[PDB]
């Protein structure tokens, strides 16, 4: 079980751990879209009204 | 008689390969390596929690 060496080096090292912390908010960057619906597309309405 | 000899070679391998080795020669590897983790990587370890 190999696959998981890494993954010691990713307790005391941990930079990695506290970086992809942010891809999996990246792969909710579609959620996201909501959360800039509600200053970006209030942008909309401007041209809109 | 017997000291100074043994004192230079044998009892010098009873000496030098005693303290650190005769009880710690598998715990040398728990000697350095804890001090690369826990010791050296030490202030590593607030890595995580500081990032």
């Amino acid at each position: 079980y190999v696959r998981g060496l890494l993954d010691e080096w990713w307790e005391q090292p941990a930079s990695t751990v506290v970086d992809w912390v942010t891809v999996d908010g990246q792969s909710v960057a579609a959620w996201q879209n909501h959360v800039k619906q509600l200053l970006a597309f209030y942008d909309k309405e401007s041209l809109r009204t | 008689c017997t000291h100074i000899q043994n004192l230079q070679q044998l009892l010098f391998a009873s000496s030098t390969t005693a303290q650190p080795i005769l009880t710690p020669w598998p715990l040398m590897k728990e000697l350095d390596e804890m001090g690369k983790i826990n010791s050296k990587l030490s202030t590593a370890v607030e890595e995580v929690t500081l990032e």
